[PDB]
RNA sequence: GUCUCCGUAGUGUAGGGUAUCACGUUCGCCUAACACGCGAAAGGUCCUCGGUUCGAAACCGGGCGGAAACA
RNA sequence: GCCCGGAUAGCUCAGCUGUAGAGCAUCAGACUUUUAAUCUGAGGGUCCAGGGUUCAAGUCCCUGUUCGGGCGCCA
RNA sequence: ACUAAUCGAACCAUCUAGUAGCUGGUUCCCUCCGAAGUUUCCCUCAGGAUAGCUGGCGCUCUCGCAGACCCGAGCCACGCAGUUUUAUCCGGUAAAGCGAAUGAUUAGAGGUCUUGGGGCCGAAACGAUCUCAACCUAUUCUCAAACUUUAAAUGGGUAAGAAGCCCGGCUCGCUGGCGUGGAGCCGGGCGUGGAAUGCGAGUGCCUAGUGGGCCACUUUUGGUAAGCAGAACUGGCGCUGCG
RNA sequence: CGGCGGGUGUUGACGCGAUGUGAUUUCUGCCCAGUGCUCUGAAUGUCAAAGUGAAGAAAUUCAAUGAAGCGCGGGUAAACGGCGGGAGUAACUAUGACUCUCUUAAGGUAGCCAAAUGCCUCGUCAUCUAAUUAGUGACGCGCAUGAAGGAUGAACGAGAUU
RNA sequence: CAGGUGGGGAGUUUGACUGGGGCGGUACACCUGUCAAACGGUAACGCAGGUGUCCUAAGGCGAGCUCAGGGAGGACAGAAACCUCCCGUGGAGCAGAAGGGCAAAAGCUCGCUUGAUCUUGAUUUUCAGUACGAAUACAGACCGUGAAAGCGGGGCCUCACGAUCCUUCUGACCUUUUGGGUUUUAAGCAGGAGGUGUCAGAAAAGUUACCACAGGGAUAACUGGCUUGUGGCGGCCAAGCGUUCAUAGCGACGUCGCUUUUUGAUCCUUCGAUGUCGGCUCUUCCUAUCAUUGUGAAGCAGAAUUCACCAAGCGUUGGAUUGUU
RNA sequence: GUCUACGGCCAUACCACCCUGAACGCGCCCGAUCUCGUCUGAUCUCGGAAGCUAAGCAGGGUCGGGCCUGGUUAGUACUUGGAUGGGAGACCGCCUGGGAAUACCGGGUGCUGUAGGCUU
C-alpha cells in the first residue's frame, strides 16, 4: 500500500486535529535489563540446555504495519501508534496514481 | 461443514420481490415507532446497513428503543431447549408495523363501546368471540326441481 | 464397456444435467429425433399413434436410439420412406455416474474403496414419467396398424412397460382431429409448418384483415 | 476408527422433558441498552419530579 | 481399467491472420562425360465430429487410433 | 535480525565522475586457384531498478530485487 | 553371539504399592425417581472440560379444607401448555413454467440483408433468380440440486387485556415555530376477568451417569448395490417383560 | 573420577596403531562439482571472553582490535560416492568414427550378463526331452551389470543347480 | 573461565482426520451457491468454487454523467481505431470466489479531503449465550465534505485472521523502586505491534525382520454373511449372416435375469489366536452333460458332426516344465 | 372539468402509433451584459417575451403489446395424518383434511393528499 507522509489527524495532547508527521516504526533492541530479559538469562545460566520455548514455525508472511505519527506543533511532539492491515508491500509517501494513463511500453 | 458466514443461505430471503427493485419507498422512512409497539423484522436487502440476522427474518418483537435511524427490538429466539429474549437494533427499513396488535385492540375500543352502551341501556350482549358453532336447521327449498342425478364418468386414456 | 441398464432403470438421484458444474459429460447416442417426411404438411398425416410409459423410470438414450432405429425401419417397410413422421419425445437430459473400480486382483494399489466415492459422467437417460409419450408417429389413416406394429417392436427396447395409444389429436397438433378440419376451414387455425397456428380473435386488426382477403 | 458425525436425534424430546420455557416477562422491563441521551434526560425529569409536588395535590385535591 | 502425451506432404517433421525444412520424386544450373554441389517445382481438407469468436490445424467439448506411466 | 559480496550485449569477463570495452555467437567483406583456418567491419548492452552526493556516476551513498557467505535465535 | 537353562544390555535388593485416558473384578434386602451416546472447546478421535438429559434437598405461593349427623347457599385461583380456533405476518420446498428472464434443447414454416457455401445458360447490372447457410419473426418437442414469473400442504413468529382502556395534572438539562414532540411521574374512573380445551404454578442449591449407539415409516445424499456409509422428523430398542 | 596415572611398551617405522579388499593370474577406466579428509595464508569476510579507547556521576553504552573454527584457495576417489541428456553429422535406410552443447564435475572404459543382479519375461535363438516356466550355449540401449573390486582358473567344499 | 568441534555418549520427540493404516488429500481456521425436505439448525475424504491478499484510493463527502450490446451513418477504416444520432431494466461495472444489492445508483469522471482519527459502555453473529474476529445502533470529542438537509468513525453486504508469558513503542509535569532525599535505572497502569495456518495458540527427525508392553474384533490380512459393479451362465426383440431364407445353426442395436466356482465393495463375527498357499490321500454332493443310456432337430444320403430334451447311474487318465492354482 | 408546485402508493400509471387541446399554466422559443459553465450559451447559469402548440404535457383511440384482476385449467398436480391396502419391484389406489401453476377465455387501463390558478 501506499501511505503519505504527512497527514492531518486527532492529536490526543493538542485534544484536536493538527497535523501529524507519519513514518514507519520499528522495533527497538532488547535492553537486556528488561525483567523477562533476567529471568530469562539466568534460567539459561548453568546446565538444562534450553529452558525456554524456540517458536520455529512460522505460518504468517506479512506484518501489520504501524505508523509511527508525530505531531508537528512545536510544544507538542507527542506520538502515537496507528495499525493498519497486513500488506506485502509497503511505501512510504510514493507517487500517487494516475487514471487517464497509458500502460509503458 | 456449512460455513458460519452472516448472510449463509440468504439468497432468496434478502432478495428484492419480483419488479420490486430500485428506490426504497419513502412511507417506510416515515412511519412512526413508539416504544412498545408491536413490529415485524422483515429484513429487505436493498439496505445493507442494520440488517437483521436471518434468524429474526419472519419474527414479531416490542420496541424498546429508539434512534435516529434505527429500534431497539425485543425479539424471542428459541436456542435448543430454551427460549430467550434477545434485543436486535434494525434499521427502520426491515421494520415494519404488525396488525395483529391492532386487530385486537380494535376489539377493545369496540368491546368498550359496546359494554358502556349495555351499561347505558340495560341489555347484556354477549362480548366473549366464540369458536365457529355447528350450524343450525334450516329448509332447503327444491324450487320445483329435481336435484340433479350425478354419476361418475368412464374412464379414457387421454395420452 | 457399459453397465447393465438395471443399474440405473430408477430415477434415484435429483436432475443432473450437463451445466457449468457437471463438465466432462459424453454426448448421447441419439442425435435424430425427428425422421420420414418432416416436411409434410399438417393434412396430409391426420393420424397419430403414442408409445407411452407406464413406469416412472429412467430410458437411457441407448436405448431411446435402438428404439427409434427399429421403429423407422419397420415403417419405411411398411408405409415407404415418405408416408410417415416420427418423433421421440424424450431428450436424455439426465446424466449419470460411474465410480470406476480397478478390475484386476489388487486393493491396495489405489482401490481405496468408497473414500471419494463421487463418481465420473457415464452417459445419459431421459427421465420419464407415467402417462409421459416416448415417441410419436404421425401418418395416414390407412397405416393405424403398421404404426401400432411399429411401437410394438420399438417397445422391446425399453425396460418397463409401454402402451400403444391411438390419439384424438390431429396428427402433432393439440387440437383433436373431430374439430380440426372445421376450425381450418373457419380460420381459426393457419397451417404451417409441420404444425398449426392457432389465430386467437384479438390483437390487431390488420391481423385479421390479412386473412379474409 | 471413524464415528457418527453430528445428529440432533432424541435432543427435542431433551428440550421438551423439562419444557421450553418462555422468558419471564413483568412489569417495568430493564431500561439499559437504551439511548443514553434519552436516559440521562429520563433522570433528569425523575431527580425534578419531585417539585411540582404541590401543584400536582392542589390540582388534584 | 485409469492417467499423461501424440494424431500434420509418401516419411519424419516445426508451426488464430491463408503451412517451414530434409529425405522420397521430377526438372533446371555446372561438366568433355560422371559424381557431387546449387536452385526450382509437385506433394499434408493438418484423426473425426460438434462449439465460441470476423475467421480455428492452433482454443473448448465429445469420440476413435497409437506410445510411455500407473493400475 | 547483524556484519559482508555480487548482479551487465544472445553467453562470458575486465572498466577513470571529463564519451563502455574484449572474446564467443549473427551478417557482410578481406587473404587463398578454392574450401577450411585466419584478419577486418556492422549491429548487439533487462549497465539489476529508484532517489541523492554529485558540473560529471556503469562506478559513490541510501531504498528495494533476487543470488549467496559467516554469525545470532525465550512471544 | 556369549557373559551360571536369563542377553538388541545379566543377576540381587531398594527407590516402589513406579505410571496407566487401557483390560479384569468390585460383597445385603425392599421402596421411590430415572437417563445418555447430542452442543462447544481441547496434540481432541478408546479420554476430559462444558451445556443438555437425572436424582436429592428444599423454599415461595394458589384452590379450598367445612358443617357433631344431615346439609351449596352475570359471578367463581396465582399461573402454565410438544393442542386447536380467530386475526396477523414470515418462507421459495413440492408442484408448475420455458410461445416469461438465465442456462440447455428438437423440428418444420415465413421473410428480407449478408465476407454463407455459391449458381442450372448469369464476367457483362449472379442479364437472371434456383438452392443451401447465417440472421430475424411467429410457432414447435424436451429439461434444471447449485434457473425462475407464479406457487401450495406441513411449518415458524406475534396477539387474543386489569402490567388493559380512558380521563385529567406535574417534571425534563432531551426535542422544539408553537399550549411542539417524546419519556417519566402523580391522581381518578372503568370487572360482562373479553376464544376453545386441559392442567396447580413459581424459584433456588447440590449433583451422579453419559458424551461408541442402533433400528423402523416417511424425506434424503454418496454408491451398481449392500444386513453399506451419511443426514432430517417421530417412535422404538438400548433400559422392556407380556399376546 | 583422579595423580605427567595407565595399555601398546621387556616396543621404535622390516614397529606399533586404524581401515578396505580378499589366494594365484590379469586388469583395476573417467570424475575433486557434492559430502568428508587434509594443506598454505595471500591482502582477506565473520568470529567469545579477557584486554584497549571514548561518553557518562556510575551502573552502563558505544567503538576499535580480530584465537581457533567456518568461509575463500590448493590436494585427495585401493575416501564416501557418481559415471545422464540434447543438436548436427558418412553416397539405400539405419547408426554415428567427427563437431558442439546442458545439469552439475565426468558421462559406464576393459570386461560380464535374463547371471545368486532383467520388471516386461515362461525374453529370442541353438541344444538337451516324446513333451522342459528347469539346465547349458549365444545375443544384449542392461527396469536397475561393471572394475579393491571386474574377469578368469586348477585343487577343495556335510554349499546351490542340471 | 570463554569460543569451536563433538551421535563417542545422554535425554527426549517424531501431530490429527482417515470407509484399517501408509502414500494421496485437508473435508484441521474461514467465505459463497447447493445439499437442506418454503422459519432457523442439519452430516459424509458430498457437489461447484474461493481465502492467508489488494487499495491514499479502490476510504469520506459533493457535483455532473450513463453502462453492456445493437441499428444507421462518416476519408484512409476493414469484424474490431475515432466521430454522430437512435434503441437500450441494466443484458455492464462495483479489486477478488459466488450469491444478494445498486441507474440523475453503490457504476464512470472530476473537486475538496483524511470518519482508515480520540473515547466509554450496549448489542448481533459462532455461542456454553465464553473468548477472538467481524458487525449493528447509539453517546461524548475533534474534523472532512456539501448551499444545505445530511452523510462519514474504512472498502455496498456476506471472508480476508490470533490468548497467557516475554519483548518493543507510545501516553500521563502519573504510581512504586523497601530508613529519608536527588538523579539514572527498573517495575507498573492504558493502548498499538513482534504469533502461534495443528489457526481456543507444545519447543521436536528416522528406523526396527532383534524387538517389547497395555489393549483393540471400536480396526486390516484368511472363512462365513449382505451385494453382484466385475467375472461366469441364460432369456426377450430380430437389423442382419447363413449361395436363396431372420430364427438348421448364429444374433448387431437394445433390454430382462440367474450364480456366488472370479475380483471387488463393506467391516457384522473372531485379535486372553478358528494354524495362513499348493500338492498328496479320501468321501460325499451339485449340474450349467465331456462320454455312456433313451430321445427330438439339421444347411441329418451314409460316415462324421452340430443344436436341444429326460438324465449326475457310471467314468473323466499317464507324463515333461513350474512351489504353484 | 382541468392544470401548476410538492408529493403518497409506484405500469389499472409502462411502451408503440394516431387524433384533439378553450382559458390560465407548463413548455418550446429569443439573447449572452452581468452570475456561472462549456471544444461548442447544445447542456448548465443568467437576462427576456417576437412567435408556437410542431414537440413535451393533458385527454381520447387501437378486435394493440404489457400490466392488474377474474374464469377455465381443476378439486387436477402436489400434500398433513392412516392401514397386516395392491404390486416382485417401479410405483399406484383408498380413508382423513388442505389444495396450486401455464396454455386458453373475459373485464379494467391510475387512485389520491396539501397549497395555488383557469374554466359564466
Ligand atoms: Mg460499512
Ligand atoms: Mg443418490
Ligand atoms: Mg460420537
Ligand atoms: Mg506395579
Ligand atoms: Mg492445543
Ligand atoms: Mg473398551
Ligand atoms: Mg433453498
Ligand atoms: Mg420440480
Ligand atoms: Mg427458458
Ligand atoms: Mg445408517
Ligand atoms: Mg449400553
Ligand atoms: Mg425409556
Ligand atoms: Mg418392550
Ligand atoms: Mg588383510
Ligand atoms: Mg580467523
Ligand atoms: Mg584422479
Ligand atoms: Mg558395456
Ligand atoms: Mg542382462
Ligand atoms: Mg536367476
Ligand atoms: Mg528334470
Ligand atoms: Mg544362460
Ligand atoms: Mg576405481
Ligand atoms: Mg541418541
Ligand atoms: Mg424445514
Ligand atoms: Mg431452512
Ligand atoms: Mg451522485
Ligand atoms: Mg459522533
Ligand atoms: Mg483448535
Ligand atoms: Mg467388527
Ligand atoms: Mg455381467
Ligand atoms: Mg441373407
Ligand atoms: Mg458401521
Ligand atoms: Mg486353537
Ligand atoms: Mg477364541
Ligand atoms: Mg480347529
Ligand atoms: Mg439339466
Ligand atoms: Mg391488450
Ligand atoms: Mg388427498
Ligand atoms: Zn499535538
Amino acid at each position: 500500500v501506499n501511505v503519505p507522509k504527512t497527514r492531518r489527524t486527532f492529536c490526543k495532547k493538542c485534544g484536536k486535529h493538527q497535523p501529524h508527521k507519519v513514518t514507519q516504526y520499528k522495533k527497538g533492541k532488547d535492553s537486556l535489563y528488561a525483567q523477562g530479559k533476567r529471568r530469562y538469562d539466568r534460567k539459561q545460566s548453568g546446565y538444562g540446555g534450553q529452558t525456554k520455548p524456540i517458536f520455529r514455525k512460522k505460518a504468517k508472511t506479512t506484518k501489520k504495519i504501524v505508523l509511527r505519527l508525530e505531531c508537528v506543533e512545536p510544544n507538542c511532539r507527542s506520538k502515537r501508534m496507528l495499525a493498519i492491515k497486513r500488506c506485502k508491500h509497503f511505501e512510504l509517501g510514493g507517487d500517487k496514481k494516475r487514471k487517464g494513463q497509458v500502460i509503458q511500453f | 461443514t456449512n460455513t458460519k458466514g452472516k448472510r449463509r443461505g440468504t439468497r432468496y430471503m434478502f432478495s428484492r420481490p419480483f419488479r420490486k427493485h430500485g428506490v426504497v419507498p419513502l412511507a417506510t422512512y416515515m412511519r412512526i415507532y413508539k416504544k412498545g409497539d408491536i413490529v415485524d423484522i422483515k429484513g429487505m436487502g436493498t439496505v445493507q446497513k442494520g440488517m437483521p440476522h436471518k434468524c429474526y427474518h419472519g419474527k414479531t418483537g416490542r420496541v424498546y428503543n429508539v434512534t435516529q435511524h434505527a429500534v431497539g427490538i425485543v425479539v424471542n429466539k428459541q436456542v435448543k431447549g430454551k427460549i430467550l429474549a434477545k434485543r436486535i437494533n434494525v434499521r427502520i427499513e426491515h421494520i415494519k408495523h404488525s396488525k395483529s396488535r391492532d386487530s385486537f385492540l380494535k376489539r377493545v375500543k369496540e368491546n368498550d363501546q359496546k359494554k358502556k352502551e349495555a351499561k347505558e341501556k340495560g341489555t347484556w350482549v354477549q362480548l366473549k368471540r366464540q369458536p365457529a358453532p355447528p350450524r343450525e336447521a334450516h329448509f332447503v327449498r327444491t324450487n320445483g326441481k329435481e336435484p340433479e342425478l350425478l354419476e361418475p364418468i368412464p374412464y379414457e386414456f387421454m395420452a | 464397456g457399459r453397465r447393465p441398464a438395471r443399474c440405473y432403470r430408477y430415477c434415484k438421484n435429483k436432475p443432473y444435467p450437463k451445466s457449468r458444474f457437471c463438465r466432462g459429460v459424453p454426448d448421447a447416442k441419439i442425435r435424430i429425433f425427428d425422421l420420414g417426411r418432416k416436411k409434410a404438411k399438417v393434412d396430409e398425416f391426420p393420424l397419430g399413434g403414442h408409445m407411452v410409459s407406464d413406469e416412472y423410470e429412467q430410458l437411457s438414450s441407448e436405448a431411446l436410439e435402438a428404439a427409434r432405429i427399429c421403429a423407422n425401419k419397420y415403417m419405411v417397410k411398411s408405409c415407404g420412406r415418405d408416408g410417415f413422421h416420427m418423433r421421440v419425445r424424450l431428450h436424455p437430459f439426465h446424466v449419470i455416474r460411474i465410480n470406476k473400480m480397478l478390475s484386476c486382483a489388487g486393493a491396495d494399489r489405489l482401490q481405496t474403496g468408497m473414500r471419494g466415492a463421487f463418481g465420473k459422467p457415464q452417459g445419459t437417460v431421459a427421465r420419464v414419467h407415467i402417462g409421459q409419450v416416448i415417441m410419436s408417429i404421425r401418418t395416414k389413416l390407412q397405416n393405424e396398424e403398421h404404426v401400432i406394429e411399429a411401437l410394438r417392436r420399438a417397445k422391446f427396447k425399453f425396460p418397463g412397460r409401454q402402451k400403444i395409444h391411438i390419439s384424438k389429436k390431429w396428427g402433432f397438433t393439440k387440437f383433436n382431429a373431430d374439430e380440426f378440419e372445421d376450425m381450418v376451414a373457419k380460420k381459426c387455425l393457419i397451417p404451417d409448418g409441420c404444425g398449426v397456428k392457432y389465430v386467437p380473435s384479438h390483437g390487431p386488426l390488420d391481423k385479421w384483415r390479412v386473412l379474409h382477403s | 476408527a471413524k464415528s457418527k458425525n453430528h445428529t440432533t436425534h432424541n435432543q427435542s424430546r431433551k428440550w421438551h422433558r423439562n419444557g421450553i420455557k418462555k422468558p419471564r416477562s413483568q412489569r417495568y422491563e430493564s431500561l439499559k441498552g437504551v439511548d443514553p441521551k434519552f436516559l440521562r434526560n429520563m433522570r433528569f425529569a425523575k431527580k425534578h419530579n419531585k417539585k411540582g409536588l404541590k401543584k400536582m395535590q392542589a390540582n388534584n385535591a
